[PDB]
């Protein structure tokens, strides 16, 4: 009520580090016979088959080159300020397009960058509702000392597909040039995100890491000969389970914010004579003038042995 | 002074019965129910309006009121 | 024993001589410009018995943003035992131990210290797998005398003898070999 | 804010539109905000309060059109103005079911939603649904239960709303009392307090 409207979003970058790949597809070798003698890698490749529905595969040229099962993003966070009930609703876009900027060392930093020049409002990723405390986690889950708080926005399946089968044929195309797929080669396929805010009043998280999983289906394979291994149950057809590759803002990487005061109140508010103020998100600070001259006049000839000021404040 | 509830704090009461009768003829037709000052009004979609009024205040008070309504 | 365990140049002879290791005294690093060629495999003698190899100086087009005083720096780096050649501690990506995404994800970020002497340095943030196993907070002292001579993003290779090592090599002497990855000026 | 919410059909298609104290609605096309496929349209229940950082906020529920793709819920919509209303969807498993001329009501500083099933083994009204925090909701198998709902004495009552399926009205007035109206198969007029409500402390 004496300030207004207090509003924050967050753009970032995340990292790769060097050298990460994706498992290489699973490739049979056969006999003159047709009958199958050694495998090699690990990624589920081959499709029209009805077990492998729950994935969707992904290509360049005309090869299939992997596989995608989920993309998710979860923002980890410690601690918020304001009220833990109210509930919030938070969108997530990528960054970067046709025209758009992009981070850099000068660009960031300044806590008034327009993010509307840095996305594009057709690129949207995904949202979700949120409270800062998350009563959908039971009682004793919350309670344990591992526990640590997230929001966890994860994909539709054609967002999914279209993020995870650009990472993934990044990643194949700079394996297959003998390079090592660093973060800016990643950066081309996946710019960042830009987290906003679009309805509820009262929380503030603070995000400590932005972090994104790319998942993905893979076989099991004997430690011997490299075959797949059968399932150990009744029936069944073939062994398979789910990996995945992370990727998050770990300080080798630009973040920034996005901290919006009313201005208005703000340039209000400064104007008082009575009293000032010491707003501290990028508001008000207070300057005091020292009677140096004075000192230097009166005391010329002294040894100082203490100089002190205090500032005091109302309730 | 040992002092104890004669009735449980959290717990909806309804009473035994309801205390009053929809006054509507025909009660098929649409209904809907609004608050407006010190009264209480029950429209019907055949130009039929019934009402009933609220004491003076207090909601702590030992109100009673709704037993009869009034075209 | 007590001063037996000073016999750690027998080892550090030991890991030169099992390899092709050239030595380089500083004096001739200084000038023939400043590097340590990697066909043949030479490693400058530095002080406090640091035996380092520049694999690359860094920064190669920009050549003026060097490390200095009051810096934070980012390092990613595979940590190998001298006495029991074994990999010790890392907090980088190689496929023998590609699924286990805890220990790699987040790097190692110290502040820099460089006042008129004793320079020295404070691990802000320590990788998981160091944060568990040594579970301390100052750099090993051989790292910092690598940073006159390198630039942004350089990538050096250190043998670290147990007087300058970490709060672990100093207690049971130990020397140790680190191929760092990447020295980094800290963003956000 | 001061004014009226609702919904305008500018050159054929839907837009949420706010009315500002005496003064008409807004029909600038540029910024107004288009009304989703998923927007309740029949029998519409709203309610405002304010958030504890001293905002309005509102809520509403009601029915949807007659058929679309993947739903089976009563998803509650809010708006912290009247420009454009938001849905609290759900992804897990905490989502109460699809009711038919559904009714909310914040109330005793939680959320309360009453309406009548279509499961064909236990149609009708069969509880109330609470919610401490809007994104999660709950069936309430213990007190807090629907009119006329009586504890052993030692009951159903005959005009009880428990397991019937009928035409219905609600609202809560200044002094915290419930009151529900029955049509057709229920015929009567229920009135209900939760007792906490009327304690001095």
């Amino acid at each position: 009520e004496t300030f207004g409207t207090y509003q924050a979003g967050f753009l970032a970058q995340l990292n790769c580090p060097d050298g990460l790949t994706f498992p290489e597809p699973y490739k049979e070798v056969t006999d003159a016979s047709g009958n199958v003698i050694s495998a090699t890698g690990r990624m589920v490749v081959d499709d029209k088959d009805p077990e492998n529905k729950d994935v969707t595969f992904i290509k360049d040229g005309n090869q299939i080159i992997g596989n995608i099962r989920a993309v998710e993003l979860y923002l980890w966070y410690d601690s918020y300020f304001g009220d833990s009930l109210t509930a919030c609703r938070l969108s997530v876009y990528e960054l970067g397009g046709n025209g758009k900027e992009t981070l850099n060392l000068d660009n960031a930093y300044y806590t008034d960058i327009n993010p509307e020049d840095f996305y594009d409002s057709q690129n949207i990723l995904g949202t979700k509702a949120y409270t800062a405390v998350d009563l959908s986690v039971k009682d004793s889950i919350r309670n344990l000392s591992t526990y640590v708080p997230s929001v966890h926005i994860a994909f539709k399946e054609d967002i999914a597909t279209r993020v995870g089968g650009n990472i993934l044929t990044a990643a194949r195309k700079a394996k297959n040039a003998d390079k090592e797929f660093n973060s800016q080669l990643f950066r081309e396929a996946f710019q960042g995100i830009y987290v906003k805010s679009d309805y509820g009043d009262g929380t503030v998280l603070y995000i400590d890491q932005p972090q994104m999983n790319v998942v993905y289906k893979c076989y099991a394979t004997d430690s011997i000969t490299g075959k797949k291994l059968q399932k150990k149950d009744g029936s069944g057809k073939d062994s398979t389970y789910y990996s995945y590759r992370v990727f998050a803002t770990t300080r080798e990487v630009i973040q920034a914010n996005q901290l919006k005061n009313d201005p208005e109140r703000i340039d209000a508010l400064i104007k008082e004579d009575k009293n000032t103020y010491l707003k501290s998100p990028a508001g008000i600070f207070t300057e005091a003038t020292l009677p140096i001259s004075d000192i230097q006049n009166e005391l010329t000839g002294d040894t100082l042995n203490a100089v002190k000021l205090t500032f005091t404040n109302y309730n | 002074n040992i002092r104890m509830h004669t009735m449980v704090p959290d717990s909806l009461s309804w009473g035994k019965d309801p205390i009053a009768n929809n006054p509507v003829r025909n009660t098929a037709e649409k209904q809907k129910v609004v608050t407006l000052g010190d009264k209480i009004l029950l429209f019907a979609q055949n130009n039929e309006i019934y009402s009933t009024a609220i004491p003076a205040g207090s909601p702590t008070d030992r109100l009673n009121y709704g037993q009869k309504w009034d075209k | 024993y007590a001063e037996m365990l000073e016999d750690e140049k027998n080892a550090v002879n030991k890991f030169i001589k099992d390899k092709g290791i050239r030595i380089i005294s500083q004096d001739e690093f200084e000038k023939n410009d400043t590097v340590t060629n990697l066909e043949r495999n030479e490693y400058v003698a530095l002080s406090d018995g640091v035996y380092m190899q520049i694999v690359d100086r860094g920064s190669a087009e920009n050549k003026t943003d060097t490390f200095a005083n009051n810096n934070e720096i980012c390092v990613r780096y595979i940590e190998e035992d001298i006495m029991t050649r074994d990999t010790t501690c890392f907090n980088v990506f190689l496929e023998e131990w590609g699924d286990a995404n805890q220990l790699y994800t987040n790097p190692a970020v110290f502040r820099y210290v460089a006042e008129g002497s004793y320079v020295y340095g404070t691990f802000i943030q320590m990788d998981y797998y160091w944060a568990s196993y040594y579970q301390s907070t100052a750099v090993p002292a051989g790292w910092l005398l690598a940073l006159p001579f390198v630039r942004n993003y350089a990538h050096v290779r250190l043998i670290v003898p147990s007087k300058v090592g970490h709060s672990s090599a100093q207690q049971y002497v130990n020397p140790y070999y680190y191929d760092i990855w990447t020295f980094s000026k800290a963003l956000n | 804010i001061n004014g009226i919410a609702g919904i305008v059909e500018i050159n054929g298609e839907k837009y949420f539109s706010f009315a500002e104290k005496d003064v008409t609605w807004e029909k600038d096309i540029d910024k107004l905000t288009v009304v989703p496929a998923e927007f309740p349209i029949n029998n519409l229940s709203a309610d405002v309060y304010a958030t504890e950082s001293g905002t309005l906020n509102a809520i509403v529920v009601g029915n949807t059109e007659d058929g679309l793709d993947n739903d089976t819920a009563t998803v509650v919509w809010a708006s912290e103005d009247g420009k454009a209303w938001i849905p609290m969807e759900i992804p897990s498993n905490n989502n109460c079911p699809k009711l038919v001329d559904p009714s909310i009501i914040h109330y005793n500083d939680a959320f309360y939603i009453c309406g009548k099933e279509t499961k064909d083994d236990a149609k009708g009204f069969q509880k109330f649904y609470t919610s401490p925090t809007l994104l999660v909701w709950k069936g309430v198998d213990r007190m807090f239960m629907l009119p006329g709902i009586l504890p052993p004495v030692k009951s159903l009552h005959e005009s009880s709303f428990k397991g019937k399926e009928v035409n219905y009205t609600m609202v809560v007035d200044r002094n915290h009392y419930i009151w529900m109206v029955g049509g057709q198969g229920i015929d009567k007029i229920w009135r209900g307090r939760v007792n906490k409500l009327g304690f001095l402390i």
